[PDB]
RNA sequence: UCGUUGUUUUUUUCUG
DNA sequence: GGATTACACCCAAGACACCAGGCACGAGCCAGAAAAAAACAACGAAAACGG
């Protein structure tokens, strides 16, 4: 999905299509960050939660 | 000698394209793949 | 033949550079135009 | 503070192209999960269509809400406003 | 017995 | 005309503009496809051989 094709999807404002296509259909991810210091030093553990 | 090694090393492994001076390679001759070098580029990450 | 091969390429990278100028102006609700910052280019998209 | 009272909404009353897209969008989306349905069906199965039906009729309980530049909003209800 | 994974790196000649 | 108050002025010193070369970067379209290739020099062990 090309940049100009980003661009495209930008053209016509299809924002939550641009979106999930670049999320969902793609290397989605999920993380966890500290609200102090704002980096992703988390020690997640959850099964213990 | 041995702390401008230690230098040279630690520079190429954040990036390998300083200008004037040459290039770090691997046994095969490539030259290596330092951190700038991979976020540059239409490869590097923002536009690959 | 060399003409359009050439051409292709150029008209691509400037294709290119104009689209990453202007592709946060956003027409908003008061009418006016502005990028990303806010800062006004238009007083009125177009002026109509 | 941010919002904007009701007598002074100086938007356009009409609705964008865009507000109807999100609209029908999120209407779908509720009603194809197991959501109300606040008006008739007689044989229509897919959820968008029905949501355009229901907008039609002006009975969608959507209340926009309208970012200005600066950060002050005000909120418009999907009741109110004239669609074309 | 669900489960069940398959390289990089360059260079090349091509297609629109 | 020596003495006396009055000043002419200028020139080395110092601050600054700038300067045209050089010197570097640093960029130079899009998507897709296939086949074809990819480190090694020396070293001391350790099986090797005829002594
Ligand atoms: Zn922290």
């Amino acid at each position: 999905f090309g940049e100009m094709e980003r661009d495209c999807m930008i053209a016509h404002g299809a924002a939550g299509f641009l979106k999930e296509r670049l999320m969902e259909a793609s290397d989605a991810f999920r993380v966890h960050v500290c609200g102090i210091c704002g980096l992703m030093s988390v020690i997640a553990n959850l099964k213990k939660n | 000698e041995v702390e401008q090694l230690l230098q040279f090393h630690v520079a190429t492994y954040m990036d390998n394209d300083i200008a004037g001076q040459p290039q770090a390679l691997q046994k095969s001759g490539r030259p290596v793949k330092a951190i700038r070098a991979r976020l540059k580029g239409k490869e590097g990450r923002l536009r690959g | 033949l060399i003409d359009t091969a050439v051409k292709t390429a150029e008209t691509g990278y400037i294709q290119r550079r104009l689209v990453k100028a202007l592709e946060d102006i956003m027409v908003h609700y008061d009418g006016t135009t502005r990028n990303s910052l806010g800062d006004i280019i238009q007083f009125l998209y177009g002026e109509d | 503070e941010l919002a904007i009272l009701k007598e002074e909404r100086t938007t356009t009353p009409y609705l964008t192209k865009y507000e109807r897209a999100r609209i029908l969008g999120t209407r779908a989306l509720q009603i194809s999960m197991n959501a109300p349905v606040l008006v008739d069906i007689e044989g229509e199965t897919d959820p968008l269509q029905i949501a355009m039906k229901e907008l039609s009729q002006r009975k969608i309980p959507l209340v926009i809400r309208r970012y200005l530049p600066d950060g002050s909003y005000e909120d418009w209800g999907c009741d109110e406003l004239i669609v074309d």
